[PDB]
DNA sequence: TTTTTTTTTAAAAT
DNA sequence: ATTTTAAAAAAAATAATTATAAATTAAAAAT
DNA sequence: ATTTTTAATTTATAATTATT
């Protein structure tokens, strides 16, 4: 699921993409990030002894309070945040969704045989593997995403795409999403592992196209056909195929259609109904929505519907969440530094790497 | 094989006490008509101009266009082990991992040579272009070196203003503002502490100050600085050698919102 | 399984610990050295010494014990049950009671929790030698930078090799073994406690000890008293028990440097208000100068 | 002022033990301090040993001579005044040392034995 | 409750009570040397006065049995010699030059306990070696203190009191600052020429 | 309103380096006939007088009694802007509690302005009294400044006495006991480094050291100093700046 | 009875504001000819020496011999407080505890009666051959210093060497490498510049930077150097000055399998 | 009804 | 000797709490 | 005026439970 390994594949062959920087070098930038898999990281993160964190009301209070707290540690540093939301899943999709189905209906099997164990730490395993994200965790980040004013988007096929859409625009800087699947869908910058925590300390990886398109020495359709060559979400994936020699099959025939006609049927077989080409148009062409047709603006967080809401509805302390968005507005205030970059082309430039 | 000698032996000691706090490491692109840096930081903030001309150096050399990607700060702790008047004299290779740098006596009583490690870079090559600049003020680096130096004390951020009379500083913070008005100097016709301006458009643009502090840092190098204004545009702070080439600094402003 | 001997006595160190086993009295072990007690500002601070010999060490990968952070604690008791068991896996350990650190970093030295931290470790691993195991490999995760660490503790022990670094619970066994042992040392030293003074309408759930959690809060805030501030099983030496310090209980200053930092006295308040002191020798003769012996003057 | 001295508060007061601190505290009145202090006298290495707001308190009872008895007073144009108890140990306590002959207070243990030399009436010759 | 105080006293204070009810009686008069108010304890069934010493020193308290008392006011109810009180009271009264009965020579406002000073038997036999008729005698009782300071040169030499400015021909410089403490300074500046 | 421009205010720029280590937050005492400063230290221990009398300025405007509450560690950094040789006007508003120092260019090639916040501290005078002191010594100020750090070298307790044979700055120490002599009076008429004594009743007493380092830390003020010694009081250590003002200095003893 | 008058002690307390990073605690000899040092470092690694010649001290009268114990920071803080033209004084007695230091004025108003305590100390004294040595140069010693300092910073390791056409200081740090040239000046004659090199055997050995760098603090007490070393033997750091004594300083050879 | 990373022991073929 | 499908599996934040430090921070101090 | 040579500052690791 996802791209197996592209990651890994980077820090194997192509390690020159990578920039390990730290979380305070965009003092001033437009990111766009995935929300939903961050609603997934505050669902398996925000757990007390395998029990959610929920208010009087019942309801889960554990990943409103996670990326609320994520939006200011973006915003107290001096970055811009922008939350896209991924709605219509795409009808590729298929295989992915009969293998999560599965995996939910073997973790349930799981979660009662291990409740009838009476074990613990069994069931905060498969209770950090089980729940999973409904239209109510998505309206109600959304609504408290109207509720700051940092805007925020629904995506019609993939979240990762419509980061990919704004930042071919020029609307923002990057993406910071770690599913890899955004670079071969057509966004230049990624960001790796931004959800780590503060007091975690880990340095994001940063991961351009052009270093990547440069060290690979690929176009974004010979990218993708590796990207498939390891192995999509969306298709199957071929039976005895590795990173490395992936890499040298598309430096060899540049083509999934041209790899099939020059490798060997009698031991490396494709799978029934196979559809690389249109999970190839899909990749190279998704169902996204238009960066233009949406202006982008920070406004000032409104504060006292906020607190009403956040403290009646949801039940939480006066001073965390009043102190959280007066950081929010004085870090709005003082960080309206302005980078360099905006003003110039680019271009690269080596030295005599000897 | 490049080759290259200088008289003024301790300019290319103070501009790499220049470079030393703001850049880490640099690629040094040789051209034919002399050696061009264009370096731009590790956090998008800033981009220095190093024109090198070759009508500055003695014997300029040059086989093909080389680019070694040097860690500067090492050499440039070892290029501070020349002294203030010692001939530095350059030598390097195509295929090599070292660059040699030769230091002699004013004298010849003692001739020295110094290599080090050239870890290869990758840098993007932003182009600048040229425009006219609304507010060119040529204004004493000393003077520059001062302002910045004891404006780091009071804030983080100058707001500069300018008119027909004179240039603004304006620095704020916790600590009230800071704003000085740089008389333009057109009476007087001294080289060194003359402040004129070239009066297109009056131009309001705030900048940072700790940033400021990594760039003044070269005032031995010229005494007077062209500062170049316009409306949103990156700063110029032009460090002018008079023969060895023009050094040009550059700033993006602060937004406002 | 000992704890008795923290019953009888729970003032000073105490050792809890199980016997040499028959094949580590014979192999050169390896030894596991972590914390529990270095956080809160409640309970005593518990570092243990785990064993087990050098062909065991998959054993004890395989006994899943690394993952001892995000636990709870009847899983906890449960495989703590389980380690107890075998005789290859033994545990020693020196309990630090908190009137023990507590005396120890507020007398003229200002002592230090690191560096009371690896004299209880030298000690633990002196001891471990002396009790007949043998070790060669010493894999401590302490706190801070740890080459100059493992620098004075190859300087005092040369014999065995110390291996200290940061994070390393999960990445060797025995540490995290150690950690979680001092864990539910730590919990079995809370959860059953008596004091030594007599209480009267006592409470004996508190809460989990650390300063950020509301029932310990709440327990602090209730068992305060003005004249001595709170018996033995509180540290005295921490902001937000200071803070309650200076806040409810009185005023109490040393002959030391306890918040008062006076040499040569003689303030000008005592020289401009008042125009002039009177300069009698009330003590008239040097016995009383040094003495202390002064006139009576009221009642 | 004239503060006359009950007589009869002399001889039904009741031993006990007192103890001395090594500093000062900002209170004058009640205090439950049997409650702490006395049962966590530990008998250490070097005599007795406690702990009051975490520091280390090492001490012993400093012998009072016979013809030297203490006696514990409260306060109340005449006025009386009335005790409530009596006393021949005390402990001195010092801050994680024993004081001993660089104690102020033993060395004024000596002064009543001056006292007892300083003030005798010399005979007529 | 109030304030509270520790005494250090002979068990001679306890045997005193069986004739008069309230035959103690804790009173301030003047000091012996400064001129000033001081706590004195007299007697008349034993009939000693007691003087009370403070031990007020920096940073001491005391644990009163489920009480606390701070200060670290430990006092020392010891018996004094009453001569150094008579004496004062003798050069004030020399100050005319006139014999005077003892009744109008102990007379002060500020101390209006001065009524005790006149009922002690032996004023006369302490009277002789420093001195009806009454008038003060420098030079006699000048002669009464080397009776004081060489019984306190074998006293102190019990005491064993290291008596050394480096913290018999030690002893003197020593036992000149004790007497100085209860005599004023009008009186102890000549006993360098009186050492000899 | 605030007109008080001065010649050189290098002498502003010295004392605020003698006050930015010792004192934090303190009291300017403004009236019409002078700048004055009164405010006790960190641990009431000196207090200062800063007795500026106005005649030096060009003008003084004083309309009401001002009771200025000033930091004067971040605004002494303020004045650290001014260049030796550079020309200093101070101005504050009249309801407003702003206070906007003004820097100008030698040969007018500049006009800098520094408006900067405060708030409204604590104001607490106190009288003085005047003895004939015991032992007045005039003696320089950079030997003066030279040779307390040379006694900070030795230790944390130095002693204070003069005698027939000169004043002796005697320091006592872990490393030993010294004195520094100078003499009764000398003949040098050269007046950077002459050292007279004035005697009336020579006494020994000790003093605090750290306290003497944060009180010269006025050495390029004057040449020359004037310090009064007398027990049982501060000390006046009077920093005699010419004629537009003085700086005194106040040093309660050590007890023995 | 043991006094030491200098009229100008500047070389006495430049070498001990010197030396008070070499050894914690140097404990002095009383000798005829003058003071003498024979101590090791902490980490003992480095040697060192004083001896001072009593021809130009005032009143240096010695009585009998007692090992001074001497801290040598109390020497940095009890001769930090010696001016431009402090006049110092030694005094001691046979079996004094202390020792007692007067700094005189040139025009008499002050004098500086310090004392200082002294520590009891173990003595011993290694034995130390003279011999003629392979190759001895002779060089300014505030341009040994400076080159010191400059060829210390670009590693951890120097080999020395010397030959009749030059004198060759190699050092090969971890960052580069770095070789200096020195020609025989002997042509120019100044007081330090006139450049003398004789020698015997072209020898080369590795020592330490660091410890040089200790080594050259007591540069301008003696404007000249004098170096001289031979095979696997310790390298004669000379100090000499032309009135008063010399300083030796020795440091052991590295080994390189 | 809507997200996938990370080693690793692992059997197994180029 | 390597290369690696695949099975499994671990598995994921975050402001608050504190002690203990670590390069940073003006500043003496000497060129 | 730089560049030491330090000390006394401001934010840094390693922990814990809860944060609800």
């Amino acid at each position: 699921m996802g791209i197996q390994g592209l990651a890994k594949l980077i820090a194997d062959v192509a390690p020159s993409a990578i920039r390990e920087n730290d979380i305070k070098s965009y003092f001033g930038r437009k990111v766009a990030i995935d929300a939903s898999m961050s609603i997934y990281q505050f669902l398996i993160a925000v757990r007390q002894g395998g029990d959610v964190l929920q208010n009087e009301e019942g309801e889960t209070t554990s990943h409103l309070m996670g990326m609320f707290y994520r939006t200011i540690r973006m915003m107290e540093n001096g970055i811009k945040p922008v939350y896209v939301f991924d709605g219509k899943p795409p009808q590729l999709k298929s295989g992915e969704l009969a293998k999560r189905s599965e995996r939910r209906a073997e973790a349930e099997k799981q979660l009662q045989q291990a409740q009838a164990a009476g074990a613990e730490q069994e069931v905060e395993k498969f209770t950090k593997r089980l729940v999973k994200v409904t239209k109510q965790h998505n309206d109600e980040c959304k609504h408290l995403l109207s509720l700051m004013g940092i805007p925020y988007l629904d995506a019609p096929s993939e979240a990762e795409a419509s980061c990919a859409a704004l930042v071919k625009a020029g609307k923002v800087y990057a993406a910071a999403t770690e599913d890899m699947d955004c670079l071969t869908f057509g966004s230049p910058v990624l960001m790796r592992h931004l959800t780590a925590s503060e007091a975690k300390k880990l340095p994001i990886q940063e991961f351009h196209l052009s270093r990547i398109l440069q060290e690979l020495g690929l176009n974004q359709e010979q990218f993708v056909d590796l990207c498939i060559l390891l192995g999509s979400d969306y298709c199957e994936s071929i039976r005895g195929i590795g990173p490395k020699r992936a890499v040298d099959l598309i430096q060899k025939h540049k083509s999934i259609e041209e790899i099939v006609r020059r490798l060997d049927p009698n031991k490396y077989p494709v799978p029934e109904n196979w559809l690389h080409k249109e999970a190839h148009q899909l990749f190279l062409e998704p169902e996204v929505l238009d960066p233009e047709s949406v202006e982008l603006k920070w406004s000032e967080p409104n504060e006292e519907e906020l607190i009403k809401f956040m403290c009646g509805e949801k039940q939480f302390s006066e001073e965390r969440i009043r102190s959280g968005v007066k950081r929010l507005s004085k870090s709005r205030q003082g960080s309206t530094q302005g980078r360099l970059d905006d003003f110039f082309k680019v271009t690269g430039s080596l030295s005599s790497a000897k | 094989m490049f080759e290259a000698r200088l008289v003024q032996g301790s300019i290319l000691k103070k501009v790499l006490e220049a470079l030393k706090d703001l850049i880490n490491e640099a690629c040094w692109d040789i051209s034919s008509s002399g050696v061009n840096l264009q370096s731009m930081d590790s956090s998008h903030v800033s981009l220095v101009q190093l024109t090198l001309r070759s009508e500055g150096f003695d014997t300029y050399r040059c086989d093909r266009n080389l680019a070694m990607g040097v860690n500067l700060t090492s050499m440039s702790k070892i290029l501070k082990c020349a002294g203030n008047e010692d001939i530095i004299t350059l030598r390097a290779e195509d295929n090599a991992d070292t660059l040699a740098l030769v230091f002699e006596a004013p004298n010849q009583e003692k001739v020295s040579d110094y290599e080090m490690k050239l870890m290869d870079l990758d840098v993007e090559q932003l182009g600048i272009p040229e425009q006219e600049y609304s507010c060119v003020v040529k204004m004493p680096s000393g003077e520059f070196a001062r302002i910045c130096r004891d404006l780091s004390h009071i804030g983080d951020a100058v707001v500069i203003s300018c008119a027909k009379d004179g240039v603004k500083f304006s620095a704020s913070g916790e600590l009230g503002n800071g704003n000085i008005k740089l008389s333009q100097t057109s009476n007087v016709d001294k080289e060194e502490e003359a402040v004129t301006i070239e009066m297109n458009e009056p131009v309001q643009l705030t900048f940072a100050l700790r940033y400021l502090n990594f760039f003044t840092k070269a005032t031995p190098l010229s005494s007077t600085v062209t500062l170049s204004m316009s409306a949103d545009v990156p700063l110029v702070v032009e460090y002018k050698i008079a023969d060895m080439g023009h050094l040009k600094y550059y700033l993006a402003p602060k937004i406002e919102d | 399984m000992d704890l008795s001997e923290l019953e009888r006595d729970n003032t000073g160190r105490c050792r809890l610990s199980s016997p040499v086993p028959a094949v580590c009295r014979k192999e050169p072990c390896v030894l596991g050295v972590d914390e529990a007690g270095r956080g809160p500002v409640l309970g005593p601070m518990v570092y243990a010494i785990c064993y087990c010999p050098l062909p065991r060490l998959a054993d004890l990968e395989a006994l899943k014990v690394a993952d001892s952070k995000t636990l709870l604690e009847s899983e906890r008791e449960r495989l703590f049950a389980k380690m107890e068991d075998t005789d290859f896996v033994g545990w020693a350990l020196d309990v630090l009671s908190p009137n023990l650190i507590s005396t120890s970093m507020l007398g003229r030295v200002k002592y230090n929790l690191n560096s009371l931290s690896h004299d209880t470790a030298t000690g633990l691993i002196q001891y471990a030698l002396d009790q007949g195991v043998n070790v060669t490999q010493v894999f401590v995760d302490t706190v801070g930078m740890p080459e100059t660490y493992q620098a004075r503790l190859q300087q005092s022990f040369p014999g065995i090799e110390v291996t200290v670094k940061a994070k390393a619970d999960a990445l060797y066994p025995v540490v995290s073994a150690a950690s979680i042992c001092a864990k539910v040392a730590r919990d079995q030293a809370v959860k059953k406690w008596q004091f030594v003074e007599k209480l009267q309408d006592l409470d004996t759930d508190y809460g989990s000890g650390y300063p950020n959690d509301p029932k310990t809060k709440a327990w602090l805030k209730e068992h305060v008293e003005p004249v001595f501030g709170f018996p033995q099983f509180v540290r005295f030496s921490w902001r937000t028990a200071q803070t309650i310090l200076e806040k409810e209980a009185e005023d109490v200053i040393w002959e030391d440097s306890a918040s008062e930092n006076q040499e040569g006295l003689r303030k000008i308040t005592s020289y401009f208000l008042n125009e002039g002191s009177q300069a009698r020798p009330r003590s008239s003769h040097r016995y009383f100068l040094e003495r202390g012996l002064e006139s009576a003057t009221s009642l | 002022h004239r503060v006359h001295l009950r007589s009869a508060t002399l001889r039904d007061a009741v031993p006990a033990t007192l103890h001395l601190l090594p500093c000062e505290v900002a209170v004058d009145g009640p205090a439950p301090v049997g409650r702490f202090f006395t049962p966590a006298i530990r008998q250490g290495p070097e005599g007795l040993e406690v702990s009051f707001r975490g520091r280390c308190l090492r001490g012993e009872e400093v012998a009072v001579p016979p013809g030297l008895v203490g006696y514990v007073m409260v306060t109340e144009f005449d006025r009386f005044i009335g005790a409530t108890a009596n006393f021949s140990r005390f402990t001195l306590w010092g801050l994680e040392t024993i004081p001993g002959p660089d104690a102020k207070v033993r060395g004024a243990l000596t002064w009543p034995s001056l006292a007892a030399a300083i003030h005798a009436q010399v005979p007529e010759d | 409750g109030a304030r509270q105080h520790v005494f250090l006293v002979s068990e001679y204070l306890k045997d005193a009570s069986k004739k008069m009810k309230n035959g103690l009686m804790f009173v301030k008069l003047v000091n012996p040397c400064s001129g000033e108010g001081a706590i004195y304890l007299f007697n008349m069934c034993l009939q000693q006065l007691f003087e009370v010493k403070v031990f007020k020193e920096k940073h001491h308290s005391w644990f009163i049995n489920q009480s606390v008392q701070s200060g670290g006011l430990l006092h020392f109810a010891t018996p004094v010699d009453p001569l150094f009180l008579l004496l004062h009271y003798l050069i004030k009264a020399d100050k005319e030059g006139k014999f005077q009965p003892l009744d109008q020579v102990v007379v002060d406002n500020v101390f209006p306990n001065c009524i005790l000073l006149l009922k002690l038997p032996g004023l006369e036999k302490l009277l002789h070696h420093v001195t009806k008729y009454y008038k003060y005698s420098k030079e006699k009782t000048l002669k009464w203190l080397e009776k004081k300071v060489n019984q306190t040169v074998a006293a102190l030499k019990t005491n064993n009191v290291n008596v050394s400015s480096r913290v018999e021909e030690d002893y003197i410089r020593y036992a000149h600052g004790l007497i100085s403490d209860y005599i004023p300074k009008e009186l102890s500046d000549d006993l360098s020429k009186y050492l000899k």
